[PDB]
């Protein structure tokens, strides 16, 4: 994340996938060396909302990193597109305008997922 | 055996302490054009839905009277009636030598000099006060305002309104409040289904000093409540379980003209005084009252030894302390409770008990504590509905008992609504063993 | 502060009856509050017999089914009071009796665990003579 | 099902000193739930020590308690003379609680 | 944790051990779905004691997750109870009352143990 | 970190690197157990700079966790300096000013060899 | 302005005008 | 702003002793400031001599022994001034010499490191014949 205080940047939205995701990474790269009333409230519900997406990246064993692969069958009821066909032919804004209708759906199925992961560790 | 168990923390593992914060206030959707004291610049955040979570088979020691969630909220009340005041207008120029006698309530007929919005130029006002805004200091006779020892009177700034809507009290990240949810609960010792919330039902932040008004309502019983009975000082709460009517009404036409004090100030007042000119009534309908009133002996009886129960009137004296304080529109009533409370029970009508209000317009609405307030007449014929359902009772020091009706503190009458809360710390990470080698 | 007083000094009969009483004045209820009955022999150390914790009288299997406590708290003229009744008092029961008040209302003090409790408070301690 | 005992069982000393009473259990209590008392005979009990080492509010500042698994102690640093008498321990975890058979301090 | 800023709610107090771990986990999938100086004041702290209890979930390499196992032997000192004993006739807030006289010397050796441990893989 | 928000404390700052590393270790052992506008400013800015330090952790895979090694060959460029040389003869506040000239670019590299890590991670 | 000239550290006796409570009634202070 | 002057220019015999000024009008003192004495043959580079830094006198291996270097700080009537002292000017020691303040306050200004530092501002260079 590339603010002041540490949120991500826009790069590159008009790019397709394939390219998007070089420059996530070229993104994180540059993004952390780059790194009244009314100043201090916006910072705290900055840190807010921050702590909050880091939880989310923390209650899916992700621990506040990028690029976090989880084990989750990825309904075709949710989405019965095929790869390619989304990550060549698509940007990213139109893609979660598309699975708004989910977003809740899919934490809930990650949170199963990790908890099922680390009490399955728990037991092996 | 060996029983190697070992370390595990966890992070949420429902752990309280007894503390306290601060709270923050959280409305309804209603809120724009509304200015109202009590929940506009204070709490921007409402909360559109409860989400209450029922503890199974936990017991939760609760302690009102030495609760500081009341006491807390009576500082934010305080405050947050101060920081909506200031920014309205401070009437410095009445305190006067004031030519008052009457003119056809007999409240009395004034007038007096101002200056006007011209500093040299000078003003000559009509206007019409009452008896117990006024002293007299020594036909036509001479009085002043009563709150020129202390304090500066300020105008409400009428686009100011005082609805009391419902002020909920939702706790920070971290903390819960512990619903007691317990019929014929006493406000003292354990509870049974205490149960977890955000935020505490809507309470209506009204000022009564004899009797509550518009509270929520207990169910099955009807509750007594004390900090120490054997201390005939401490106030006794007392809660019904039915709604009581009563209307509060001035039925008379007073209409509403202003002068130009100074720049932006417009001080409004009475004007013509037509209607029904009596003084302001409230009724009560002696069934309800009287079934009521029974019960509250019965279960008074329950208490005090089961004893001969007499509810003397009010001691008298100065008519804030002593009477019945009253938030009607932007007007305020003290209402002299005498024929409420006169019995002796060891054969009154299924009629009607009418109770004059004398009423008040500049208050020092809580005593001493806080800033006063020009109260403005609003136009005229007025009519409040409101649901009697408190009682606060002080017995005395004298084979009879007596329940002489007084208030006490002012944080008090929000005692009623704030006992089945408790503000509750978590501490989510606990540390217990099992069988693990990992990390 | 807390303070506590009981009924004086009493000589029975034996195979009377006795009960002793107990004046909390300065408990602001036995809600929350829970008192305690402590026998003591004389010069032998003190022995628990009862307590009343939230309203659910309990006495010890030593006293089981014999002995009874009682306890009405905060009223106009008596502060919360109660009260230790025993039949059938032997040669054993010759004895100095306690009442006291524990505070439960903060949870992690650690005046109290549970059911059972470090007593806060004493009164006079009443001989009992057989 | 315990029987407490303690060390001493009666013990003197005078005024200005430094003294020392542990008691033992026959289970090892976990949670330091322990209790000590004292009393001039004839007088009534006063509890100065709940918990292992939590003192209350009057108890003076001299007394200490400490904790070591099933024996816990107490310690009087500038011991003043009215002070004497006898000491109680106290296990309270399971129902009945079971106290000490008291030591008496008293002047050589 | 459940709370607009994020942080624990009491799921299942009353509840003994064998079913609470249960709505431990149920709890944390519910919760991250659900999800004037006074109110800045109160949050504000509230930020701060968050920050506080994830680094001590930091610094024991629990990285911000419930039911992190570690390395320490649990002395018998701290408790001489066996875990069926506490964990099928007892809650929690009992428990954290019995042993509020160790919870320091806990911290301290959980964290000898995590930097004893990952300097030990540090040599490894 | 050792502050009421936490925040590391200089354990033993003039101690040469070798007993400050032990140091640092037992900087953290004792500092979790020890854990009107000015006062809410700076402890704002505070949680800032504090969530700022954990993402640079944070985007090194470290974590939020102290002794965190990582993968970059570390250039003679930067530094021709001997591990012992440097290790038994120096502090560390005048090894930081030796090398302020390069802290940008070292976390230059750091990001991408933690990114290059997990994408080769992703493709195995 | 201040009436001010000493009356028995000779500091000084000042009278001089006020206004009370009430406006219109006017004080005179020592 | 900080400037810095010195004696003037003196001839002496060989076998002689000298001592030249260093008069830095501007220097709060010379505890956190340090100064610095540089010789220079006639048109030979500059050549470093010595050093006060925190009130420890130093010289090169070049000059231990022979060369002695003093500072008083900041007085009433006197700038804070150094002095450079040579005892047995060879032919060598026919030099241009030189005085230098450098700040040393920031730690990570980097106009010093840990003794050796950048020369903020000079003089006005003292010939020596020999
Ligand atoms: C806020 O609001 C709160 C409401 O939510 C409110 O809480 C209520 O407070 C009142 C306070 O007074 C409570 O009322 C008291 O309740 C007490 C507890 O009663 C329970 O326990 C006793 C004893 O039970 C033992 O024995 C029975 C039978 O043997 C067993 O079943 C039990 O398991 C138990 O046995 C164990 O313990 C023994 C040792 O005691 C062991 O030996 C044994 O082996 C076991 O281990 C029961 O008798 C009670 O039964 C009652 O309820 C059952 C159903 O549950 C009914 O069937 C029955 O009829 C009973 O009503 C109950 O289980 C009572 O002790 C106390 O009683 C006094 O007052 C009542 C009036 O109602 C009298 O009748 C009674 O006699 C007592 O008065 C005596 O005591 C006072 C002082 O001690 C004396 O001054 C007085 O003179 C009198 O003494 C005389 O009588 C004695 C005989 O009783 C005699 O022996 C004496 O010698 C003397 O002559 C009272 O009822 C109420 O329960 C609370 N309710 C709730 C829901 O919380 C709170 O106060 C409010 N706070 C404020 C600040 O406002
Ligand atoms: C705030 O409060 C602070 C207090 O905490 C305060 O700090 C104090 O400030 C004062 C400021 O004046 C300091 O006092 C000065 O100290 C200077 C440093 O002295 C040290 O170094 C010299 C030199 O040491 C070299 O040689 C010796 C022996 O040969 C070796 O032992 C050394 O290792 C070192 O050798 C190395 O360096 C050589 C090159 O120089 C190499 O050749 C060699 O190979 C090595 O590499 C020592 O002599 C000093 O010794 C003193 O202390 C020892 C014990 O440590 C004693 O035994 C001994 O008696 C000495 O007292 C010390 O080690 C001094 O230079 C400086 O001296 C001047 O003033 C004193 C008065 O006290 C005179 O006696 C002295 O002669 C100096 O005056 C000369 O200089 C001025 C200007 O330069 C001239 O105008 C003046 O006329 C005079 O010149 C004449 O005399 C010369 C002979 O000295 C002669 O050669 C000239 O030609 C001319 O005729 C002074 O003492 C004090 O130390 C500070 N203290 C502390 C604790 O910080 C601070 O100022 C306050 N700030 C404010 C703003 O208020
Ligand atoms: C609700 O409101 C009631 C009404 O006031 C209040 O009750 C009062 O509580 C106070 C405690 O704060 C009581 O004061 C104590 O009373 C006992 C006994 O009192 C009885 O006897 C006296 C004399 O016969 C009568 O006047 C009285 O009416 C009672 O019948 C006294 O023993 C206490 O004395 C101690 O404190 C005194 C200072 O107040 C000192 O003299 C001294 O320190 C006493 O301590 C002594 O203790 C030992 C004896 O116990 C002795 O050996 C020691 O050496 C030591 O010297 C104290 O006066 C008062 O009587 C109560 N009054 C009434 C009418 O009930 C409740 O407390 C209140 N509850 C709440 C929750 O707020
Ligand atoms: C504490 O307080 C004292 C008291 O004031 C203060 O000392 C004064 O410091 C200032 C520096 O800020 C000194 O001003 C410099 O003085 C030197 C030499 O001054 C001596 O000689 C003159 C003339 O003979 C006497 O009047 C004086 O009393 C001294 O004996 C000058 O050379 C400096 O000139 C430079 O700046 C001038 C503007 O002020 C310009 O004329 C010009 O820019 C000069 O720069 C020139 O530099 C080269 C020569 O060095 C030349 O080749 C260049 O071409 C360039 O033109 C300057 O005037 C002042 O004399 C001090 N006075 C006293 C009584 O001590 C401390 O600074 C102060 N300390 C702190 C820490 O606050
Ligand atoms: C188990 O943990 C609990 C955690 O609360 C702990 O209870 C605490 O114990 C300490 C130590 O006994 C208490 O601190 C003392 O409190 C008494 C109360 O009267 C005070 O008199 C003390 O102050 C004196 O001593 C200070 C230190 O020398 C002096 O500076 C001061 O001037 C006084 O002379 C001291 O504050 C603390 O109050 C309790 N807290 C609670 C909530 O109980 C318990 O002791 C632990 N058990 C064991 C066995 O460790
Ligand atoms: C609460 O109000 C109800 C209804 O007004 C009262 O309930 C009556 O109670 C009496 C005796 O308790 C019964 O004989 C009646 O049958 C009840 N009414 C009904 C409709 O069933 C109740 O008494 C009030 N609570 C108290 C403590 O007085
Ligand atoms: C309060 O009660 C009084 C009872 O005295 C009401 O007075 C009656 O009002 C009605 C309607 O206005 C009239 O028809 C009756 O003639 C009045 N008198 C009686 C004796 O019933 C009064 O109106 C009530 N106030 C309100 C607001 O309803
Ligand atoms: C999609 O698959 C998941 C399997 O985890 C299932 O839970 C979900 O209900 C499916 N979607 C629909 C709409 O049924
Ligand atoms: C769309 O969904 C159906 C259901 O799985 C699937 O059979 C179909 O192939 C999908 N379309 C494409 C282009 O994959
Ligand atoms: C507690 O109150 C709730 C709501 O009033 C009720 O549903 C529940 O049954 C009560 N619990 C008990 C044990 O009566
Ligand atoms: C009490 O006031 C509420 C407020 O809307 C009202 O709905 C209710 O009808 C009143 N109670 C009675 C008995 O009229
Ligand atoms: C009361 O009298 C005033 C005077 O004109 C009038 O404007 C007002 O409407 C009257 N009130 C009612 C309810 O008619
Ligand atoms: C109060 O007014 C309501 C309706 O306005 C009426 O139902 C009730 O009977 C009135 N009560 C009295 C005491 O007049
Ligand atoms: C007091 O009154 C109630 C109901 O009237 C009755 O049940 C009770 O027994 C009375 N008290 C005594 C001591 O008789
Ligand atoms: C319990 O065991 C640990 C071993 O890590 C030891 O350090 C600790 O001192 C023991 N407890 C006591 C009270 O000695
Ligand atoms: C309590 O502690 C002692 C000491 O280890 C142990 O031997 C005993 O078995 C424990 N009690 C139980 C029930 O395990
Ligand atoms: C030092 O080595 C790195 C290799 O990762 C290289 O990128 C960097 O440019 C080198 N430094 C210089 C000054 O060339
Ligand atoms: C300094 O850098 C050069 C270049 O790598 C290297 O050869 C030399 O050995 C280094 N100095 C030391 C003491 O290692």
């Amino acid at each position: 994340g590339l603010g002041a205080m540490i949120f991500g940047f826009l790069g590159a939205a008009g790019s397709t996938m394939g390219a998007a995701s070089i420059t996530l990474t070229v993104q994180a790269r540059q993004l952390l060396s780059g790194i009244g009333i009314k100043q201090l409230q916006a910072r705290v519900l900055a840190v807010e909302r921050y702590l909050q997406d880091q939880k989310f990246l923390g209650l899916w064993g992700c621990s506040g990193k990028i690029i976090c692969c989880t084990a989750v069958p990825w309904n075709s009821s949710w989405s019965n597109k095929t790869f390619e066909e989304i990550w060549n032919n698509m940007t990213w804004i139109e893609w979660e305008r598309e699975i708004s209708n989910y977003t809740s759906q899919i934490y809930d199925i990650l949170t199963i997922s990790q908890t099922q992961q680390e009490k399955n560790e728990k037991d092996l | 055996a060996t029983n190697n168990l070992w370390v595990t923390v966890y992070y949420g593992v429902p752990v309280w302490r007894d503390a306290d914060t601060t709270l923050f206030c959280a409305s309804d959707a209603k809120a724009t054009e509304v200015h109202n004291v009590w929940a506009t610049h204070a709490c921007v955040p409402t909360d559109p839905n409860p989400q209450e979570m029922h503890l199974k088979n936990v017991t939760e020691n609760f302690n009102m009277w030495k609760n500081n969630m009341v006491e807390q909220m009576q500082e934010d009340v305080i405050s947050l009636w101060d920081q909506s005041l200031k920014p309205c207008v401070k009437l410095t120029p009445l305190c006067v030598t004031l030519n008052c006698t009457s003119a056809t309530d007999d409240v009395r007929n004034c007038s007096f000099n101002m200056t006007t919005e011209l500093r040299d130029k000078q003003q000559k006002v009509y206007a019409l006060f009452y008896k117990l805004d006024i002293v007299p200091i020594d036909n036509f006779s001479e009085y002043r305002l009563i709150n020129c020892n202390t304090s500066v009177i300020k105008q409400a700034c009428p686009k100011v309104s005082f609805d009391p809507i419902p002020i909920h009290y939702c706790t920070p990240a971290g903390y819960a409040i512990l619903r007691c949810n317990d019929k014929k609960f006493n406000g003292t010792g354990p509870c049974k289904n205490v149960s977890s919330v955000q935020c505490t039902h809507g309470i209506k932040p009204v000022v009564s000093t004899q009797l509550l008004l518009n509270g929520s309502l207990a169910e099955e019983g009807i509750i007594i409540r004390s900090e120490n009975l054997t201390n005939n000082a401490k106030t006794i709460i007392v809660h019904f379980n039915e709604s009581v009517k009563i209307n509060c009404t001035r039925p008379s036409n007073n209409t509403r003209t202003g002068i130009h004090i100074g720049p932006g100030q417009v001080f409004y007042k009475t004007g013509d005084i037509i209607g029904d000119i009596r003084k302001a009534y409230c009724n009560i309908s002696g069934a309800q009252w009287h079934k009521v009133l029974g019960r509250v002996a019965n279960k008074l009886k329950e208490h005090f030894n089961n004893k001969t129960i007499v509810f003397k009137p009010s001691s008298g004296g100065d008519p804030e302390i002593t009477m019945h304080h009253f938030n009607c529109r932007g007007e305020f009533f003290y209402c002299n409770t005498t024929k409420l409370f006169n019995s002796t029970w060891g054969t009154r009508d299924n009629g009607t008990i009418t109770i004059p209000c004398r009423i008040k317009q500049i208050i020092n609405m809580w005593q001493g504590v806080g800033q006063a307030m020009y109260a403005p007449p609003i136009k005229g014929v007025i009519k409040c509905l409101s649901n009697i359902t408190g009682i606060l009772l002080t017995r005395d020091g004298g084979n009879n008992e007596t329940f002489r009706p007084g208030g006490g503190n002012i944080k008090d009458n929000w005692r009623n609504e704030l006992y089945k809360y408790k503000v509750v710390q978590i501490e989510p990470l606990g540390i217990a063993p099992t069988k693990c080698k990992r990390r | 502060q807390i303070h506590l007083v009981q009924s004086g000094t009493e000589v029975k009969k034996p195979g009377s009856s006795v009960t002793v009483s107990c004046k909390a004045y300065g408990v602001n209820t036995f809600g929350l509050y829970a008192v305690n009955w402590v026998r003591q022999a004389p010069g032998q150390s003190l022995e628990y017999i009862g307590q009343i914790w939230r309203w659910k009288s309990s006495a010890s299997h030593h006293f089981r089914g014999r002995v009874l406590i009682s306890a009405v708290d905060l009223t106009g003229s008596s502060p919360p009071i109660s009260s230790l009744e025993i039949k059938n008092l032997t040669s054993d029961d010759t004895a100095v009796y306690f009442c006291t008040t524990t505070s439960t209302y903060d949870r992690w003090s650690g005046l109290h665990h549970d059911g059972v409790m470090a007593f806060s408070s004493w009164g006079q301690g009443t001989l009992i003579s057989v | 099902d315990i029987q407490m005992t303690q060390s001493p069982s009666t013990l003197s000393a005078s005024t200005g000193d430094t003294v020392r009473i542990s008691c033992r259990a026959s289970q090892s209590i976990t949670g330091n739930w322990v209790a000590w008392y004292q009393q001039r005979p004839g007088k009534a009990p006063r509890l100065l020590i709940y918990r292992g080492a939590a003192l209350l509010g009057g108890v003076p500042s001299r007394f200490r308690g400490s904790a070591a698994g099933t024996d816990f102690t107490l310690t009087i640093g500038n011991l003043q003379a009215e002070d004497f008498g006898t000491f109680y321990c106290q296990q309270y975890d399971t129902y009945p609680g079971t106290f000490g058979q008291g030591t008496k301090v008293e002047v050589k």
